[PDB]
């Protein structure tokens, strides 16, 4: 998901294992932003639950 | 959340406590009127923002 910029720089390195490098670098970029998003995702989807679990306690209390 | 006013600022709303109690601390004050400060603060503290009851409170402590 790299913009046109790391492509154009993908074409620009001449030997193969450079762009090969280049390609899996740009790979693990868009891996560990992903997870980034996924954790931060799962995070605040298990914050909201916890959130509605708390009126859960309450209702059992009740 | 995933921001956690990283991207908001802090509301301040919590912040009406300390911002009115300096407001105050500097005044030689009798001590009734320091509970009755206590409690309308800790009403604010249980009474949510967007409430009318929140706003007269305000309205009061102001």
């Amino acid at each position: 998901g790299a913009e046109s910029h790391e492509l154009q720089d993908v074409l620009e390195e001449t030997n193969i294992p450079k762009r090969l490098y280049k390609a899996l670098s740009l790979l693990k970029k868009e891996f560990e932003l992903s997870k980034l998003q996924q954790r931060l995702g799962r995070e605040v989807e298990e914050k909201i639950k916890q959130t509605h679990r708390k009126f859960l306690l309450q209702e059992q209390l009740k | 959340i995933i921001k956690k006013e990283l991207g908001l600022e802090k509301d301040d709303k919590d912040a009406i406590e300390e911002k009115f109690r300096e407001r105050l601390k500097e005044l030689v004050v009798p001590k009734h009127v320091m509970d009755v400060v206590d409690e309308e603060l800790s009403k604010l503290g249980l009474l949510d923002n967007h409430s009318s009851e929140f706003n007269v409170t305000r309205n009061y402590l102001d």
